């Protein structure tokens, strides 16, 4: 029962697997948001309305 | 098909015909579609009353209690079912939704006792 | 035309007119289909009768105008039923059309019901083993506590008021999003007047 | 002290048997069903006699008396009565537990009223929702009507009550009310119209001759089984009346004149027979034509 | 066809000339009948005490097209056909 | 107290089994620790945001 | 249903959704009601568990278990 | 006609006539028989006529069968645990051969019909499906209840066509 | 006891012994023809391994199932050698045979 293999399925996996550790955002990047707005810049996405 | 997590669930599957609904108890998994593959029926439910004015509600309790124990969870129609049948607790929102409706329907009197009254 | 034997569809079978035209074998013995290859149509045609005009080959049933297809005539429906097997002949069979033919299966079935035809009743085994009644769920079950005392099964079932502190405190948590704070909900049921 | 015997005792089983017979061709008629090509075998004298013996076996199973149950007790038990529940549906909703390995009379069958209370759901109702589930050959959600008075004085009228009996068995419960009353309403009227004969050879003539006995009314059953020399079986039935009424004029009067066999029809005659004097001239008919078959 | 059929069915051999040369009685069984033994042909003649020997296999040709069919892996469009009464 | 209906079946079953007793049954909803909903969960079970920027 | 890689309707970019007033007392009310519903239906969904782990210990290993399989293997020998 | 001597055991109705039924411990079932030898008539028969028979029954038990090897016929077992069961058939009818095997090594009526209790309980007649799996389709066969519209058109109150058109 | 290979016991015949440590066994099983509904014998290649290398090519053997293939082939050993070319001994009776005919006879030891 021989299958051809998928060297780039696992050469791909690996490859972002570590690119998200190297390239990994940090917590002043993911948590920062803008007071005015009340959106986060590293997503846009809104805060909910009661933690405004 | 092997989904990512998921866990099973004793739900409702629509069956029948448009504007006849009928619902077969069954345990399928979390992240199947709602008439897809299940692992076992558990009943069925039928919604609309019959000749007799009755709404026929099956529950296989032997099984049910076999799949609460594997640890298969429970929809809320599901929730209400059993609660209605008396083999759990009335749930919360089947009391709260029965105070909403006095309610509801008490200020109705008040409007009708002062159309009479007043004209 | 207007049978007269509508009101009595048995007195027509029972005429001179009746023995004179068929005799003592079914009506259908001289019908015949016209059809194309030797092999017929499993399906006879939908109804001989089209808007009051008569197709040029009748059914049996149709040919015939006062032969009527009632319960009470349990003579005629004996004639499209088996007499050794009981079951009913497909329209193939007898040759009658498919609008006669549920018409005559229904009214064989309604014969059936009323007695008014013989048909073979099976003799079933007892559906329970046991005929003890004494199982609690056909006896009565000793009540509970609470169903005695008049007291919902569980004490959260009934309204109970908050503390008011807690009503504060939820007031602090939402404000400006409150509506009107709502009172014990009515013990019954209202009613419309 | 001392107990009336029940349908089900070994003497009531013993005489009931031998007041119906096995008759082979009644017991097998020819069914009107599906045919088949029937099959033949070459046997002996030993291996028919053999044949016929297992056929009186099979005939024995085919011809069990079916047990004879009074009117069950209607259910009324409340579970529960939520009140918060009242009012908000208008439709009652009826629970049934679909358990394989569980006995139909064992299963916990609830209605959930539009009041809010939660009742056992009553006998008529667990008929009907057993069958929904489970359903069972010859028996119909809906009663049909042929049970209605008319449609079975139809059947009585084409002689026929042996069909009325099979199709009450297989639709209602031995306990349910309608089962007792087609039943009864069947005795009726074999006795009126002196139909007994229809019911041999059945497992249903053991309920008629229980029927007649508790009701004191085996006169017309006794008066049909002298005019077919089966005194054997008529005395049984007087013998069967006495043990089940020892406080009556015909028991005190058989056990004062020690009467057996045919003595004892003359005494339940004169004693509490109301058609004594039509027994006493059927007996002495029969008795005068067996003498001169003695001779 | 017409010459074959009249010489088959005059060569058949009734149940009574069964039972003459057999000596024994020839016994019908039918579904519709349970298991009531009928009698169809009796031996005018003497009466056999010995049972046929219970063959355990017999040895008989048996035609593919009944065992086929009895199996059910015989389907045809053209069998079990609808047809006028005859 | 039991559910209406686990509560008859139960009693069912002893009477079936011929136990006579009339004690009522109930739930030991003595092991059950309820909390508050704000209690604080595991941290090192939670998961965080994806890297793809905005 | 929308994937991960479908853009964002241009319609519902500034779209906000009010979380919906509460009123008071039927808040407490009813959080207390779920508070007991659960605790109710957890010690019944541990119960429903121990009858299943019951039921496969009683039959791997269970004494009626147990006395088939003993009374087996001394028919066979 | 159907080829060969004794159509009969190339039959579906033959071959489910085997009573033998193996227990889950038999695995390999060897047959050493004579073709020649008054003595060996019933093992000759029984490979003509039983083998089949086991073999249908017994799907997943391996039946390998050796001729003229040993003077005299016998049939050896292979249990699961290891231990090896043999059988004289020397001067025994092959149905002397099919009970005496069936006495030692096959599962007696009462397991059997435990076994096809089993499957009855599969098949659960409650449950709703296709006609493949289940007896009704849908609870509209069920009669008092409402019946499916393709038969029998809902009034137009039940319709949701007539349910918008009214309210609004 | 639990093994991974699902032929746990098998009975088959040594058609090489050209691998060391290991006998190519041929095994044979009755299938059933669908439509014949008659037996033929399938016949499928097992590698059996055998420690001492005492199989001979055409002999009867019988196979254990390992509890783990100890190759990419090689799924069962060498249980017991029921019956050995040319030197088959009668289970029966015990004593050697050359095909029905036996070698020593066995009213030798009574
Ligand atoms: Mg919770
Ligand atoms: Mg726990
Ligand atoms: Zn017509």
């Amino acid at each position: 029962k021989k299958v051809r293999p998928r060297l780039i399925a696992e050469l791909a996996r690996r490859v972002r697997a570590l690119r998200e550790q190297l390239n990994r955002p940090r917590d002043s990047q993911l948590y920062a948001v803008d007071y005015e707005t009340l959106t986060r810049p590293f997503s846009g996405r809104r805060l909910p309305v009661r933690a405004w | 098909k092997a989904y990512r997590g998921g866990h099973l669930t004793i739900r409702l599957a629509l069956g029948g015909c448009t504007n006849r609904p009928f619902y077969r108890i069954v345990a399928a998994h979390n992240k199947c579609p709602r008439d897809g593959r299940f692992v076992e029926q558990l009943g069925s439910y039928d919604p609309l009353p019959n000749s007799h004015g009755e709404k026929l509600v099956a529950l296989n309790l032997d099984r049910i209690r076999h799949w609460i124990g594997c640890g298969a969870h429970l929809s809320k129609p599901m929730e209400k079912l059993l609660g209605l049948a008396g083999f759990f607790p009335l749930h919360p929102m089947m009391i709260t939704n029965a105070e909403r409706l006095r309610r509801k329907r008490a200020r109705e009197v008040l409007l009708a006792s002062q159309k009479t009254d007043a004209e | 035309p207007i049978s007269p034997y509508k009101d009595e569809p048995w007195k027509y079978l029972e005429s001179e007119e009746y023995q004179e035209r068929y005799g003592s074998r079914p009506v259908w013995a001289d019908y015949r289909r016209n059809h194309k290859g030797g092999v017929p149509p499993q399906r006879t045609r939908k109804t001989c009768i089209r808007r009051n005009k008569v197709v040029g080959n009748p059914c049996p049933i149709c040919r015939d105008h006062k032969l009527h297809v009632d319960f009470r005539n349990v003579k005629l429906l004996e004639q499209f039923v088996c007499a050794h097997t009981g079951i009913i002949f497909y329209a193939p069979y007898t040759g009658v059309c498919v609008k006669q033919h549920k018409r005559l299966t229904q009214a064989i079935q309604k014969a059936r019901d009323h007695g008014l035809l013989i048909y073979h009743i099976p003799q079933v085994e007892p559906r329970d083993l046991d005929f003890s009644t004494s199982h609690g769920a056909v006896s009565a079950t000793p009540p509970a506590p609470t169903l005695v005392s008049g007291d919902p099964w569980y004490p959260w079932y009934n309204w109970k008021q908050p503390p008011e502190r807690e009503l504060s405190r939820l007031r602090r948590l939402y404000q400006g999003h409150l509506q009107e704070e709502s009172g014990p909900p009515p013990e019954s049921m209202p009613k419309m007047p | 002290e001392t107990k009336k015997p029940t349908f089900m005792d070994e003497e009531v089983q013993s005489i009931l048997t031998k007041m119906t017979g096995l008759n082979l061709q009644k017991t097998f008629k020819p069914a009107i069903q599906e045919l088949k090509p029937p099959t033949y075998k070459l046997m002996t004298q030993a291996q028919l006699e053999e044949a016929t013996r297992q056929a009186v076996e099979a005939a024995k199973v085919r011809l069990k008396m079916p047990p004879v149950l009074e009117e069950r007790v209607p259910i009324n038990d409340v579970l529960a009565e939520d009140k918060i529940l009242e009012g908000t549906e208008t439709t009652k909703y009826v629970f049934t537990d679909i358990s394989y390995s569980i006995p139909h009379r064992e299963r916990f069958i609830v209605v959930r009223e539009p009041s809010g209370t939660l009742r056992k759901a009553s006998w008529e109702e667990r008929d009907r929702m057993i069958q929904v589930y489970f359903p069972k050959e010859g028996r119909k959600i809906l009663t049909p009507i042929i049970f209605k008075e008319e449609n079975l004085r139809t059947m009585y009228s084409q002689d026929r009550h042996v069909d009325v009996l099979n199709l009450c068995f297989a639709q209602f419960e031995p306990d349910s009310t309608e089962y007792i009353k087609v039943h009864h309403k069947t005795y009726e009227d074999i006795d009126k119209r002196g139909k007994y004969d229809l019911l041999r050879s059945t497992r249903y003539f053991g309920g008629m001759v229980w029927y007649f006995v508790n009701n004191k009314k085996i006169d017309g059953l006794l008066i049909d089984q002298i005019q077919r020399d089966l005194i054997d079986d008529a005395t049984n039935l007087v013998q069967l009346y006495h043990v089940l009424h020892p406080d009556g004029q015909s028991a005190q009067g058989a056990k004062d004149q020690a009467a057996e066999g045919i003595n004892l029809i003359k005494v339940f005659a004169k004693t509490e027979a109301q058609k004594g004097a039509y027994i006493e001239l059927t007996l002495q008919t029969y008795q005068e034509a067996l003498s001169r078959h003695s001779a | 066809l017409t010459q074959g059929l009249f010489r088959g069915l005059s060569r058949q051999e009734t149940h009574q000339q069964l039972a003459d040369k057999k000596g024994l009685h020839v016994v019908e069984i039918r579904e519709e009948c349970g298991p009531l033994p009928i009698v169809v042909a009796s031996p005018r003649g003497p009466l056999r005490k010995d049972p046929e020997p219970e063959d355990e296999v017999p040895d008989v040709k048996l035609d593919w097209e009944d065992v086929k069919t009895a199996q059910g892996m015989k389907r045809s469009v053209w069998s079990n056909l609808k047809r006028a009464a005859t | 107290p039991y559910p209406p209906l686990l509560r008859a079946m139960i009693i069912a079953e002893r009477q079936k089994n011929g136990d006579t007793s009339t004690e009522e049954p109930m739930l030991n909803v003595q092991r059950i620790r309820m909390e508050p909903w704000d209690y604080p969960a595991k941290q090192e079970d939670k998961g965080r945001a994806k890297g793809t920027p905005v | 249903r929308k994937t991960r890689h479908d853009p964002l309707a241009k319609s519902k970019i500034e779209r906000v959704n009010m979380p919906p007033a509460v009123d008071p007392a039927e808040f407490f009310v009813l959080m207390e009601r779920y508070q007991h519903y659960r605790q109710t239906v957890r010690a019944l969904r541990m119960e429903f568990v121990s009858e299943v782990q019951r039921k496969v210990h009683e039959a791997r290993a269970g004494v009626l278990a147990e006395r088939k399989a003993l009374k087996d293997a001394a028919e066979h020998r | 006609p159907m080829k060969g001597r004794f159509p009969i055991r190339r039959t579906l109705q033959y071959l489910s006539q085997g009573n033998v039924v193996f227990k889950d411990s038999v695995k390999v079932m060897t047959v050493n028989y004579n073709t020649h030898g008054e003595l060996g008539e019933g093992a000759r028969k029984f490979v003509f006529f039983n083998i089949p028979q086991i073999q249908y029954k017994n799907p997943w038990v391996q039946i390998m069968m050796f001729k003229n090897m040993t003077p005299s016929p016998f049939l050896r077992f292979y249990l699961d645990s290891g231990e090896q069961v043999l059988v004289d058939v020397e001067t025994k009818s092959n149905k002397e051969i099919m009970e005496h095997i069936r006495k030692i090594l096959g599962k007696n009526e009462e397991t059997l019909r435990e076994e096809e209790e089993e499957k009855k309980q599969l098949s659960h007649p409650a449950n709703f499906g296709p006609r493949k799996y289940c007896l009704r389709e849908c609870i509209c066969e069920v009669e008092g209840q409402v019946p499916c519209p393709s038969l029998v058109p809902l009034p137009k109150e039940m319709r949701g066509k007539y349910k918008a058109a009214l309210k609004a | 006891v639990r093994s991974s290979v699902h032929a746990r016991w098998i009975v088959g015949k040594v058609i090489g012994t050209k691998m060391q440590k290991t006998a190519k066994v041929r095994v044979t099983r009755l299938v059933l023809d669908p439509y014949l509904l008659k037996y033929f014998n399938k016949r499928k290649t097992y590698f059996a391994h055998d420690a001492l290398q005492q199989c001979t090519v055409g002999d009867i053997v019988l196979l254990r199932a390992l509890p783990v293939p100890r190759a990419k082939h090689v799924k069962h050993e060498l249980a017991e050698i029921v019956f050995k070319v040319g030197k088959v001994i009668d289970p029966v009776t015990g004593k050697p045979c050359a095909g029905t005919t036996y070698l020593e006879s066995p009213l030798s030891s009574e």
